[PDB]
């Protein structure tokens, strides 16, 4: 449990990985922790940009379900033999437990160049896995097998390793308090945004603008993404509150010298999110240095820098841009997602994101979701 | 879609003996990892026994260990635990599951 | 096949050659500049470096009762002025006495994460601060080693490098090497008669692009080129194929997306000794849509590698890495060659061709 | 603009003295590192002796090491070169240098 701090390598850029070991004799594999999906893949055969790959002909429990799954994304793939196999977790765990596993055999995109990680493991709800809800996912299968309670937490610490605790929350990976919103849904982990505001001042936007139709946790998305509308009244008020093309789409970096402090300029975003007791509302905050993310770190006197917000199509997705800000509580048991305050979570002393409440909820529906 | 029925509980002594059965319907039971829990009066979930899909691999709680056993019958969309050496401490309701989903539970109680 | 190597560093943070200076010896590293013509290294700790040279710990070190003061657009640094004995372990059996500036007061002098903590100007004494009297580091080592008046430098930083000092090194090149005239001894001065892009030529007079000089330069990191120069040059590359053309910003792409081979070849064409002739030296997008991250992602960003300069077109490193360049003062001349060490992958990076006639051209191209 | 006149050439027997002067006009002597340089006809130059600024630094081709001394008196603006146990093989034009610039040389000839 207080053996779980420290667990994950990796960065908000290239994402947060776990060890897991699979299989008997174990194999040991890199991977990927994702709150947006909820199937168990890794690496089944050779590839160009992984260093291994889980060999099931070497693993004296693996059994095949003889079935194999394919599943879709925006732009890339992975099929899979869909089976099973006993996997330990050295980091939280002194045993092992049967779980469902899809070995990757064939895939479009799925492993880019320079990424550590040989897998991907699914934290969201029954309702997304693929093929079928009724493919057990890994987290229902360890809280049954393990158990512990029906919570994770994380906390993301690369702005400018992590920790990922099954079972519960690690008093020493927060400060001050946790703030708690609903689980609106079971299958992302959505949760109602309420207002967002830059620089103090609001968006012209009704609240459903916000969750369309969903807006999620997601620690297997880079970015704060934004429904296209949303995208351009955030950007228009970012531009006015100070320096800024192409920065804006991603195709471009704006570099700046140190002396010209970028930091200093931009303004914060503030996302209000709906408290337990739902008269209340509080506010999750970040900074410029986690949304104005410098690309190069060769500690020259100039930087280029990433704006880490991008437009979506029909998704506000909280990715690493804003969960690099705080600790996080995937809390199913209770139905709601816990934020706090992260130490791990300033650069140069200097705190990168705020968390504060709480405030009322007049000036608002009393459901901001579709 | 997960529906499961457990029976097969009941009221036994001592050293008593019993066979629970979990019948499944309406999701891909013989694909399906499956698995036993039990639960005390105001004590905690305390997982029992796993199953693979086949059958082969099967997983046990130390306290049970050597006296109960899982296994399953793909054909007849049914999970077993064959009860053996019950003694007080096993008193609980018996609940099988899979992929977040469990069965109303069985009643099993061991009393002098 | 003694000094092959002997520099370290890149085509960003520049190259550097080791110099121990001083008795007993102390170890510096020290950028190779053939656009100044001072030897001067830090004399005093500075947040940026690792070391320095305390002149007090040396035996043979002498004053000479003043300091100098130099100044960049940018920043400056000031220094005492002295004399000490030198070796480059890398190329010498003996040492030598040299003059040297110790830097103890600079501004933008060094800078965060930069490798060297000296500069040696290898150009002519005509730059030479506080006065051209102020024996240069190459003028001491040619008298006092009797070597050729000659160097040489191949940078490998694209995608080390080797300072011959007294001659050519047939490994570092291959093919023929082409020679262009000094114009003037100070910068090492050369004639640039045409500038093509993409193979076709910009509409300039010749004398644009000697305006107010043409130098090569080891010391300058990007191609700089005359506003009006730029100007042209800019329109002409993204007509064959805005914040990025200034260096504002840096253009990302995919790997698929291919950005190299949307670009055009640059051509700069220079002066035979024979003047009724001329060679074009060439740099391939490679050289120019300098990758910045290196960081081996599916996508890269990129920044332009040619700046606009008020007085001078600057053949800086961002061409000289293409080619092997003898710089041949007893004979005058600035020597080009292919550059083997150039290959991204085994990918060319730079052409060398010629003899073309310079009928079309004026017969001195230098206001 | 460094100007200099080399002086006190001349012809003499093998095991013989010269005592060498180079005179510098329009420059910061006194503040120069200075060096002798000769030529025997058509041979490269040949490095002699360089002197520091105020003297006490001094080196020396292996060649003339203990025959020839180098010095200077700069409130005269003058180099020195005292050559002694000369030999036929010193024969050659010698030349004060500084800065890139030489003077026009003096001839010394060492024959039988
Ligand atoms: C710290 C965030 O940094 C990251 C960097 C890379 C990655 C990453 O590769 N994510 C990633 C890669 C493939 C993939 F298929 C996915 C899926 C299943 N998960 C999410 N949520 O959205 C896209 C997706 F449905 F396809 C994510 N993630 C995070
Ligand atoms: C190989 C390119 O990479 C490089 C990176 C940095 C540098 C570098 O700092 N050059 C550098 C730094 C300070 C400085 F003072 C100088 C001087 C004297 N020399 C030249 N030619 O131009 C500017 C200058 F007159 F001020 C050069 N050079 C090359």
């Amino acid at each position: 449990f207080l053996a779980m701090v420290d667990n994950l390598q990796g960065d908000s850029g290239r994402g947060y990985y776990l060890e897991m070991l699979i299989g008997t004799p174990p194999q040991k594999l890199q991977i990927l922790v994702d709150t947006g999906s909820s199937n168990f893949a890794v690496a089944g055969t050779p590839h160009s940009y992984i260093d291994t790959y889980f060999d099931t002909e070497r693993s004296s429990t693996y059994r095949s379900k003889g079935f194999d799954v394919t599943v879709k994304y925006t732009q890339g793939s992975w099929t899979g033999f869909v089976g099973e196999d006993l996997v330990t977790i050295p980091k939280g765990f002194n045993t092992s437990f049967l779980v469902n596993i899809a070995t990757i055999f064939e895939s479009e995109n799925f492993f880019l160049p320079g990424i550590k990680w040989n897998g991907i493991l699914g934290l969201a709800y029954a309702t997304l896995a693929k093929p079928s809800s009724s493919l057990e996912t890994f987290f229902d299968s360890l809280v049954t097998q393990a158990n512990i309670p029906n919570v994770f937490s994380m906390q993301m610490c690369g702005a400018g390793g992590g920790s990922l605790v099954l079972g519960g929350i690690e008093p020493s990976l927060y400060k001050g308090d946790i703030w708690y919103t609903p689980i609106k849904e079971e299958w992302y982990y959505q949760i109602e945004i309420l207002k967002l505001e830059i620089g103090g001042q609001s968006l012209n936007l009704d609240c459903r603008e916000y969750n369309a139709d969903k807006a999620i946790v997601d620690s297997g998305t880079t970015l704060l993404r934004l429904p296209q509308k949303v995208f351009d009244a955030v950007v228009e008020a970012v531009a006015r509150a100070s320096l800024i093309d192409g920065f804006w789409t991603g195709s471009q970096l704006a570099c700046w010298t140190n002396s010209e402090t970028p930091w200093s300029y931009f303004p914060k975003i503030s996302i209000y999110l709906r408290d337990e007791n739902s008269s209340r509302s509080f506010r999750i905050t970040i900074l410029p240095q986690l949304y104005i993310q410098p690309m190069m770190g060769a500690g020259l006197n100039y930087e280029c820098y990433r704006f880490g917000i991008s437009p979506s199509t029909n998704a506000l997705v909280i990715g690493a841009t804003v969960m690099e800000g705080f600790y996080v509580i995937f809390d199913r048991a209770q139905k709601r997602v816990g934020f706090a305050a992260s130490p791990c979570a300033e650069i140069a002393g200097a705190a990168v994101s705020e968390i504060s409440g709480p405030f009322s909820t007049e000036d608002v529906a009393s459901n901001c979701v579709p | 879609q997960v529906q499961l029925q457990e029976s097969g509980g009941g009221l036994v002594q001592p050293g008593g003996s019993l066979r629970l059965s979990c019948a499944a319907s309406g999701f891909t039971f013989s694909s399906a990892i499956m698995t036993w829990v039990r639960q005390a009066p105001g004590k905690g979930r305390e997982w029992v026994s796993t199953i693979g899909s086949d059958g082969s691999i099967t997983t046990y709680a130390d306290s049970v260990k050597g006296r109960f056993t899982i296994s399953r019958d793909n054909a007849r969309n049914t999970l077993y635990l064959q009860m053996n050496s019950l003694k007080p401490e096993d008193t609980a309701v018996y609940y099988c599951t899979s992929a977040g989903r469990r069965g109303p539970g069985t009643q099993v109680t061991v009393s002098s």
